[PDB]
């Protein structure tokens, strides 16, 4: 007949091969198919939704959903720390059970930019001012609202308007998100004064996953 | 690096799903597998980030043998055959090993013989409905939905026993191909008590520290 | 003649360039080109009879020395083009012949034959370290095994010249001049845990003189860093 | 690496001919064994250096020779006033290891 | 005649570099072998004649087999089947025979039945950095550069032992394939002490003579 | 189905083929390129550079960097040898642990030019003259300065050029290459009479080596 | 993958075959060709010449 030869690595099963396959069930039909909405070309369609982040762990918060929402009081220093949390991955950030945070753990390697929303669900005639510090890794923590000014913040006035967002990158010290009282909330007659912040996180738009691998969050 | 993210890289890959032996001569050896998704969980976890899945099916089977202790003198063994036979979704169904539904003819099955290449097959979109559905709210019992039934496997050696007692075992490796996948969905938190259902005990959202600052 | 680079000015009168090409620019990582380019002029070393040869590892001669050096500790990351300046000064009684060799990726050899050397014996921060022409024993734990002829990477002396290089023999020449471009496999690496490049001088003809003249030559190193820049904002 | 001389004690005549021997463990490299003279209430004196060559201020009777692994020393004629002990020293790593000592007693 | 002198012809050549034995039944018995340029000192003095190589990967596994000593009462074995299992740089790995890394997803395996062509597999350039670096100055412990991280290969029979003991032995073949090079180096003089870094012990710079005339 | 026929010499494992092998990692999308300075696309040029010759072996140089290195002084007989070695290849020369020595050695036939340079590192006062002979393959070794220079030399004038090149071919009694005093170091006072002399040896661009073998450098 | 069929006749060594065999030393870069006079194309050219005859034998 024609004469072959067969090389070696020929009759093996290497299960991540692409080859052609008999069909068990020829002759069938298949049905057709229908436009269903919602469909997914890409994990990173995911990953570009916002996810409220568990910022306020502590122990005994984790089993409520009280551990979505930041402490804001009026007090009497001014000059404080509202919230403060790394950037160090993997090693129980709270950026880590998060949506976004579900599918770098599919991956070993990846680096992009984040969008950090913040928006302050207290009431309409409650007035203040935050400062909203990012330190770049390699620089420490600041530890007053002075040396906290003098890197990269952002002033959000509350009563002006109720969202601010701050865009950090992150890569697989090595970052702080930290915030601080500027000004303390200024509040009328029968208003409450204890209230509370929501922090929303994303991705911005542009980075990329490399070799994957499967999650650490299973037995 | 974007093409590594896709969904056809996320879920064409291969994956060990069933595990069953089996022997020729003691009359209740043959393995029995009803395919579902929900076997492994990592496997699982994946695909029920999205509620609607529409996919071909490719399974390999790894079938290795082993000689049993039988008495003296002897034993001789040919080159064994197996038959892997595939039940539609309402089929007839097998209850021994000499049985009336291995041989009918709307079950196709493959026979192999030992000491060659896996013996691969191929299944298509083998459903009514226009997609696969990981979640049905609903009821058919809750959440169950008859529709996405993809059928049964069963094993056994074709060969009558002559001198000693031989078993096998059968690895099941499963691969969705040409995958298309819609409306995405959480990932799971809670850990996985049984293969049926979606039932759970609750825990906590994240895992702690000490202060917030 | 008097070229100069910010608030500094050296003069020169034979250049060789690297590996044939010119060092030069590329999240996004900005440039600072004016206010750490200039010449860092490093302390002499004495070239006495017995000497045996020095080195100097390359991104780390530049941490202590001035606004460079802070803008090491600000950045995470950098890439950077070097220029070397080398010129001893004798009269035309001296005689001896110095190799001036850049070597990328020199690891050195311990001591001991189960360690690894430690980061101060590695290198001295603007200074030079000094090979020997003599063994470092065994005994001690965490020391660089300096033999000269081996050059302290486990090969032949002779041999290094396939490394960009240049001769200084005293009786024709009087300077060496080198342009090393960057060499690595990243294009942006870890700068506190990695030097790229080394700077051996080694004397190969000893000096020598009649009684009478200085007993011993100084050499100068002067390192210029051409397209610096970083990573971060 | 470790040096054993022989004979350790060594009798002969003055006039004749005697040489003793200094065997290493391992290999010693000819450049680094050198030979060195102690007499009775005196420090050692660096007799031959390099397995060959004569020190200075010595006499010509001597001469070394040797390789590999063992090492010897001649005295081609032997006076009165050179009996003292001999000993052998190597290099192959450190440390610097001497000998037993070759104690001559003229007869 | 100056093809002869090119890098591919001076590299891509084969060349044994592992060499490991294990039986089925003694609970202790797979391979492992991480894979690394400096096992063999004959290739790795080519090897570190650059600074930076890039090349794609072929491997080649000759696999035999050997029947050990059992008891007594006629040994009949069928065919044997083996797994070589291929752990890619931070991934899951095993530590007994019977464990979960065997059956992970993300590690391909091939399956290779005993009397038939052997198994090669091919192995990409796998790594972050743009090449891989034989010297590395500096730290991640000094000199090891975890960038250059080719992966672990791992054996095992599948066969359940039957009635007799069965030991096999694995000679692993290497090949770079598409090689660059860049930034050539000295050969080394002196001789090698340990597989992990450069350490040595000096050594005169050429056999001598006796006059210089 | 198509009727094949399969030959000998099919299902074997020859070591030196090239065969389609299937990837164990698809899908991975690999690393790009870099451009890194200094490419190597040919083991000749590594040999083309110039290397220095341990000319001076004598059993005690051999660790020292006095090696390299050949003493040249000022004595009182006029016409003697300076150094000189054969070019017989591999039985312990001194081009054989050298640069181009080294490549030679994973080759079993080779043949081409070399080029030799001398390096006078001596005082910039002190002049001499030197000359260069060559003994072609099956012409004696000279015994005399006189009938080395009745054969092919190069006499080198210390005081007006401080590098002399010569050529020799080189091929797999095979050659010599001798120097001799032709006159005495004449120097003015106060400068030292004990001067050195380098050795560079180079490949002379144009030849080839046939079936790679390898190197007699290993236990 | 592509369905084929080996027929009678396909794992022997029949030694009066030609078929393609797999080349142990690649790379080696032979030796050109040369010169030489004298080429011999048919034994036919080696007939062809005049030889003396034995036709003298009577056994000593």
């Amino acid at each position: 007949g024609l004469p072959v030869m067969t090389t070696p690595g020929s009759t093996q099963f290497l299960t991540s091969d692409d080859f052609q396959s008999p069909s068990a069930m020829p002759q069938f039909d298949v049905t057709p198919e229908m436009q269903i909405p919602g469909r997914v070309n890409n994990l990173m369609e995911i990953a570009e939704v916002d996810s409220v982040v568990p910022v306020n762990n502590t122990e005994d918060n984790v089993s409520s959903l009280k551990a979505y929402q930041i402490p804001v009081q009026s007090n009497s220093d001014n000059g404080k720390q509202v919230f403060g949390f790394p950037l160090q991955p993997g090693a129980n950030n709270v950026l880590n059970r998060t949506l976004l945070g579900e599918i770098l753990n599919y991956y070993t390697h990846w680096s992009g930019s984040i969008k950090l929303t913040f928006m302050f669900c207290g009431s309409a005639m409650a007035t203040g001012k935050f400062l909203l510090a990012y330190s770049p890794p390699g620089a420490g923590v600041p530890k007053n609202r002075k040396d906290a000014m003098l890197g990269t913040h952002v002033i959000w006035d509350v009563g002006l308007q109720s969202s601010c967002v701050l865009c950090v990158p992150w890569i697989s010290a090595a970052g702080y998100v930290t915030c601080w009282y500027q000004t303390n909330i200024v509040v009328p007659a029968d208003v409450q004064s204890s209230c509370d912040i929501l922090c929303f996180v994303s991705a911005c738009n542009d980075f990329s996953v490399r070799m994957l691998k499967d999650t650490p969050f299973i037995r | 690096s974007r093409s590594e993210s896709s969904i056809e890289n996320f879920l064409c890959r291969s994956a060990c799903v069933y595990y069953a032996t089996y022997t020729n001569n003691s009359k209740k050896g043959f393995a029995e597998w009803v395919i579902n998704t929900r076997q492994v969980a990592q496997l699982r976890r994946k695909l029920e980030l999205f509620t609607y899945l529409r996919f071909d099916l490719e399974l390999t089977f790894v079938i290795t043998s082993a000689q049993q202790p039988s008495t003296a003198s002897s034993v001789d063994a040919p080159v064994q055959t197996h038959q892997i036979m595939y039940v539609p979704p309402g089929g007839p169904v097998p209850t021994k090993v000499k049985d009336y539904a291995w041989q009918t003819s709307t079950n196709p099955s493959v026979f192999w013989t030992e000491g060659n290449a896996p013996p691969r097959m191929s299944i298509p979109f083998i459903s009514i409905g226009n997609a696969y559905s990981c979640f049905y709210d609903g009821w058919t019992v809750y959440g169950i939905n008859t529709l996405n039934n993809m059928g049964t496997l069963y094993m056994r050696h074709v060969n009558e026993a002559g001198q000693g007692p031989i078993k096998s075992t059968v690895r099941i490796y499963f691969k969705p191909k040409h995958v298309k996948a819609w409306v995405p969905r959480p990932p799971r938190l809670c850990q996985y008590e049984k293969q049926k259902n979606v039932n759970f005990s609750p825990i906590g959202v994240t895992t702690s520290r000490t202060d917030i600052i | 003649r008097s070229i100069t680079l910010g608030n500094s000015t050296i003069t020169t009168q034979n250049v060789v360039v690297g590996y044939g090409v010119w060092p030069e620019y590329l999240d996004q990582p900005t440039q600072p080109d004016v206010a750490t380019c200039r010449f860092y002029t490093l302390e002499s070393v004495q070239w006495m009879k017995n000497s045996a040869g020095w080195w100097w590892k390359l991104p780390d001669a530049l941490s202590q020395m001035g606004l460079f050096g802070q803008n090491m500790q600000y950045h995470y990351l950098g890439r950077t083009g070097y220029t070397i300046h080398v010129q001893c000064n004798a009269s035309k009684f001296h005689q001896g012949c110095l190799l001036v060799v850049c070597v990328p990726e020199a690891e050195m050899g311990c001591s001991n034959l189960n360690n690894t050397p430690e980061f101060s014996e590695l290198s001295g921060g603007d200074s030079a370290r000094m090979f020997t022409d003599t063994q470092v024993g065994e005994s001690n734990a965490k020391k660089v095994q300096t033999a000269v002829w081996n050059a302290g990477m486990g090969v032949g002396v002779g041999n290094l010249t396939i490394f960009p290089h240049q001769w200084i023999n005293l009786r024709t020449n009087n300077s060496a001049t080198l342009v090393m471009p960057y060499i690595n496999s990243v294009p942006m690496d870890n700068m506190f845990r990695h030097n790229n490049l080394t700077l051996m001088i080694i004397p190969f003809v000893p000096l020598n003189y009649s009684e009478g003249s200085s007993p011993y030559v100084p050499i100068t190193v002067t390192i210029a860093p051409m397209c610096a820049e970083y990573n971060g904002l | 690496n470790v040096l054993t001389q022989s004979p350790p004690i060594m009798s002969a005549s003055p006039g004749e001919k005697v040489t003793m021997t200094c065997r290493a463990s391992s290999s010693v490299s000819s450049s680094y064994l050198h030979w060195y003279q102690q007499k009775s209430g005196a420090s050692p004196k660096l007799w031959i250096y390099s397995t060959s060559n004569l020190a200075s201020g010595v006499p010509a009777r001597f001469s070394g020779s040797g390789s590999g692994t063992s090492y010897s020393l001649t005295i081609s004629s032997v006076e009165a006033e050179d009996a003292a002990t001999y000993y052998c020293q190597q290099f192959s790593g450190y440390p610097l290891t001497f000998g037993a000592g070759t104690k001559l007693e003229l007869k």
